[PDB]
RNA sequence: UGGUAGUAGCAAAUAUUCAAACGAGAACUUUGAAGGCCGAAGUGGAGAAGGGUUCCAUGUGAACAGCAGUUGAACAUGGG
C-alpha cells in the first residue's frame, strides 16, 4: 500500500537517509502497520528493515597513479 | 424522465439516460451516429474495436482538424479517430441500457439501437493563463446522452 | 502442447538499428515482447527481472547485440484475466552467439 | 515568520478559527438560505492582508 | 452563446526499464532491482524576511493540481 511514513521513519531512526533504507518486499502487510518509531527498531532486528551499505568508492586506482606521480 | 422521441412500442422498449457526462461533445456525437443503427452486440464489439484501435469512428461534421485514418474508407469517409474514454461511457450506457433489458424482461439478443442523443451540457470553467498577464477560459464540453433500444427481429 | 519452454537468440542490434540513443533499451524492451508475442500466441508477456538487468546492463545507448533468452509458456494462475495462459522471458547467460540454433529444452 | 508577535499570533488565530466549514446540522433551519460557507480562506488564493 | 475548433498548443534544464503489492481500474502511488541526474558556489542538510496551519495521522476522490491519478501544499475529521 503506503510505505512512505515507515520509510522516512526508518531513515531518521537508522540515522541515514532514505536511499539507503531497504525496506522488505515481501512483508509489506507486515511494514505498513507499523507507524510508530518504537515498533519499527522491533522490525529493525527482525530484519525487515536493514540499511543497505555503503556505496563503494575505492581509491585504489589513485593510490596505482599516485605510486607512479612519486 | 422526459425524452426527446419516446419509443413507438413502449412494451418492448428499454431506456438509458446520463447527464453532465465529462467526455467530449463533439468525439461522444460523432461516435454515437455510427452506432446509431447498430445491433445490440455488434455495437459492444465495435466499441471494444474502437478502444483497441481496431475499427475507427468517422468524424463527418466535425471534421475541421483530424487527420485520415486507413480504417475510414470501411465507412465511405476519408477521417476518423478513435475516442476510447468518449467509446467507454457510451458503452457503460449501453450495458447499463442491457441491464434495464434485463430488469423489463426482454430478449437481449434481438436489441438494436434506434434513438441515440448527445446534448450539450453546462460548461464548467477553469483558468489558463496567458502571456502579457492575459486570463482565458479553460471550458470543459460536458455532454448529455440518451439511448432507447428496441427489440426487433 | 501448449505448457512449453524454448529458447531463441535475439538480434537486438537488428531489431533497434536507427533509433536514438534515449530510446535504445526501452524500445530493445518493447521489441523482445514483441517477438515473444509474435512467436508465441499470447499477448500476456512477462519479462524476468534479471533479463532486465542483462538488457540494461550497459546502458541506455549501449545494449548487446544478440541476448540468449529462454521462453516458456505456462498455463495462468488465478485472477483469470482473458488470455488463459501467460508467456515468461528468462535471460540465458552465453560466452558466444556462434552456431546456436533454437534448440527446444525439455522438462 | 517564526518571529510572531503576540497580537499577530492572536490575529492568525482567529482567521484560522473563522475558516473551519459550517456544521452539517444548521442547514436543516426553516429560514435558512445558507448552502455554503462562501467566505473561506485558502493559503494560496487570499494572503489575509497583514 | 457561435464560426474559428476538437484548432493553436500541452517542445528551456540528457532518461527511464522490469516484477510485485494495494486497488474495480496503473506510463504516473508504494516496494525491490537496474540504468541516470544534481556532483559538497548542489536538485543536500539548516536559518532571517515573508506566508500562517501549508506540519503530522486517517478517510473521500464531489471540485482543483491545463493527461490521469490509488497521489497532493485538494476536501473532512483530530493533534502538534
Ligand atoms: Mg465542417
Ligand atoms: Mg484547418
Ligand atoms: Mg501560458
Ligand atoms: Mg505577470
Ligand atoms: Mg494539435
Ligand atoms: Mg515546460
Ligand atoms: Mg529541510
Ligand atoms: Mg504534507
Ligand atoms: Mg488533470
Amino acid at each position: 500500500s503506503m510505505l512512505r511514513l515507515q520509510k522516512r521513519l526508518a531513515s531518521s531512526v537508522l540515522r541515514c537517509g532514505k536511499k539507503k533504507v531497504w525496506l522488505d518486499p515481501n512483508e509489506t502487510n507486515e511494514i505498513a502497520n507499523a507507524n510508530s518509531r518504537q515498533q519499527i527498531r522491533k522490525l529493525i532486528k527482525d530484519g525487515l528493515i536493514i540499511r543497505k551499505p555503503v556505496t563503494v568508492h575505492s581509491r585504489a586506482r589513485c593510490r596505482k597513479n599516485t605510486l607512479a606521480r612519486r | 424522465v422526459r425524452y426527446s422521441l419516446d419509443p413507438e412500442n413502449p412494451t418492448k422498449s428499454c431506456k438509458s439516460r446520463g447527464s453532465n457526462l465529462r467526455v467530449h461533445f463533439k468525439n461522444t456525437r460523432e461516435t454515437a451516429q455510427a452506432i446509431k443503427g447498430m445491433h445490440i452486440r455488434k455495437a459492444t464489439k465495435y466499441l471494444k474495436d474502437v478502444t483497441l484501435k481496431k475499427q475507427c469512428v468517422p468524424f463527418r461534421r466535425y471534421n475541421g482538424g483530424v487527420g485520415r485514418c486507413a480504417q475510414a474508407k470501411q465507412w465511405g469517409w476519408t477521417q476518423g479517430r478513435w475516442p476510447k474514454k468518449s467509446a467507454e461511457f457510451l458503452l457503460h450506457m449501453l450495458k447499463n441500457a442491457e441491464s434495464n433489458a434485463e430488469l423489463k424482461g426482454l430478449d437481449v439478443d434481438s436489441l438494436v439501437i434506434e434513438h441515440i442523443q448527445v446534448n450539450k451540457a453546462p460548461k464548467m470553467r477553469r483558468r489558463t493563463y496567458r502571456a502579457h498577464g492575459r486570463i482565458n477560459p479553460y471550458m470543459s464540453s460536458p455532454c448529455h446522452i440518451e439511448m432507447i433500444l428496441t427489440e426487433k427481429e | 502442447n501448449e505448457v512449453v519452454t524454448r529458447e531463441y537468440t535475439i538480434n537486438i542490434h537488428k531489431r533497434i538499428h536507427g533509433v536514438g540513443f534515449k530510446k535504445r533499451a526501452p524500445r530493445a524492451l518493447k521489441e523482445i515482447r514483441k517477438f515473444a508475442m509474435k512467436e508465441m500466441g499470447t499477448p500476456d508477456v512477462r519479462i524476468d527481472t534479471r533479463l532486465n538487468k542483462a538488457v540494461w546492463a550497459k546502458g541506455i545507448r549501449n545494449v548487446p547485440y544478440r541476448i540468449r533468452v529462454r521462453l516458456s509458456r505456462k498455463r495462468n494462475e488465478d485472477e483469470d484475466s482473458p488470455n488463459k495462459l501467460y508467456t515468461l522471458v528468462t535471460y540465458v547467460p552465453v560466452t558466444t552467439f556462434k552456431n546456436l540454433q533454437t534448440v527446444n529444452v525439455d522438462e | 515568520s517564526s518571529h510572531k508577535t503576540f497580537r499577530i499570533k492572536r490575529f492568525l488565530a482567529k482567521k484560522q478559527k473563522q475558516n473551519r466549514p459550517i456544521p452539517q446540522w444548521i442547514w436543516m433551519k426553516t429560514g435558512n438560505k445558507i448552502r455554503y460557507n462562501s467566505k473561506r480562506r485558502h493559503w494560496r488564493r487570499t494572503k489575509l492582508g497583514l
